[PDB]
């Protein structure tokens, strides 16, 4: 019970909604109602007795959700394919290419960015993105007759 | 998943799809996919998590890594069954096994 | 399942899985699934429909395909998110997004 | 109403069980009773005022199941993976081997026995399965010697 009181977050009196739910109507005189948040419309991650269940989230702009508002969580958003969480300060840039005659190690992904090395002997790399690894360059067999020589930015040409 | 030293033969992405509307099931029928599902009663809404091929061409001939000198390559998307509430021609709503996008994978062929 | 004239680079196989008693959700904590579904009448079972690798290694050094001279490479199963009934220490039950096996695709690796 | 007449499948009195439902009481005095059919346990792929929801048929022995019984229609099962439903019999031999110097072309299906040839030139297969095309030979660069050169059925070898 309580009768015009409000004795509140733990202290007994009034009920709290718990994950998942929001007030609807508050300690009045009458106690608190709580009702059910909307799957991915609203959500409730709170124990409480004055906390209405809280708009999704929506991850815009430079951000896709990996995870859908729920009704105990927000959604969550993560920077999407191409961008990566930049510590130094609050947002995304776009991930970095390995450029030609460079190829990918760790790929672009969390807190991180493409990591390239300069590919290495007999391996060639001809674009840049972040994406691929040097390419080993294609050797030719005694019966075909190679124009160009492998380099680091193109593959040996053969015939 | 991550990655380390390796690399993917075939690039992938993945999306929430929210408006799915009709799909094809195991017995190999048309259904409709209902958009939400009765609960006790708050309805949760149905959607579906997928993935498909980046490309079908990561590099130059088709899969990365393949020996292309002997082999044709191509990235496809597969998929696989999932269940979903559904209906057909709106009388006969209950889960069924549906096809949807799920994966990206090499298939061969030779020269 | 497949078709004619390719093959695939890794190898899969199917199955219906029957008594999955706790996964991994998406925000990564234990749950436990549920056996069944409340409808309005009937319950509904429910299972999963899984696909995993047959081996990690389809031919001598990795993926079917590969150039072995110049790379490494690996038959390895993938997860995908499914949705499912579920509880949490048997006390949110509902709906939550759970890691199952969905795919097998090749790894590479540089020799 | 059918005070204790019958009169049956669409002459009108007698309600039928429709798919997904069975007859848990007939036309006795009363009207018929259905009850619904329990997902994966039992199922009526039939519309009828006499008939009970049937067990799911089980998928044995040389069979796998590639549709599950659900409250309308019993499970379809198909030949294990390895076999192939053979016409000219009931049931599934184990599917043909590409035997050592052969490989695979059409896979082993549903009525499809494993298809064969015999390696073409430059390739090879030094196993005896169901799954694998001839592979190319390892051809050797300029730098190794090989000992072995390429044979249908086995890969030229090299230092
Ligand atoms: C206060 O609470 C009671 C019990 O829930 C409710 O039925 C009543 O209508 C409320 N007050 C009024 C008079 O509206
Ligand atoms: C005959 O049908 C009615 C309608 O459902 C049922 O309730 C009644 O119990 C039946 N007769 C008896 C006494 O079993």
């Amino acid at each position: 019970t309580c009768s015009t009181g409000l004795y509140t977050h733990s202290g007994e009196c009034c009920k709290a909604c718990n994950l998942g739910e929001g007030v609807a109507q508050p300690c009045g005189a009458n106690q608190t109602v709580c009702e059910p948040c909307l799957d991915s419309v609203t959500f409730s991650d709170v124990v409480s007795a004055t906390e209405p269940c809280k708009p999704c989230t929506e991850c815009l702009g430079l951000q896709s959700m990996s995870a859908p508002c729920v009704e105990a969580d927000d959604a969550v958003c993560r920077c999407a394919y191409g961008y990566y969480q930049d510590e130094e300060t609050g947002h995304c840039e776009a991930c970095s290419v390995c450029e030609v005659g460079s190829g990918l190690v760790f790929s672009c992904q969390d807190k991180q960015n493409t990591v390239c090395e300069e590919c290495p002997e007999g391996t060639y790399s001809d674009e840049a993105n972040h994406v691929d690894p040097c390419l080993p360059c294609t050797v030719c067999e005694d019966t075909e007759r190679q124009l160009r020589e492998c380099t680091p930015w193109a593959d040996a040409e053969c015939e | 998943k991550s990655h380390r030293g390796e690399y993917s033969v075939c690039d992938s992405e993945s999306l929430w799809v929210t408006d799915k509307s009709s799909a094809i099931d195991i017995r190999g029928h048309q259904v409709t996919v209902l958009g939400e599902i009765k609960t006790g009663n708050s309805p949760v809404k149905q959607y579906f998590y997928e993935t498909r091929c980046k490309e079908a061409r990561p590099v130059k001939n088709g899969c990365r890594g393949i020996d292309d000198k002997h082999w044709n390559s191509q990235c496809k998307t597969s998929q696989t069954y999932v269940r979903a509430l559904t209906s057909e021609n709106n009388k006969l709503v209950g889960w069924r096994w549906i096809r949807i996008d799920t994966s990206c994978v090499c298939a061969l062929s030779r020269k």
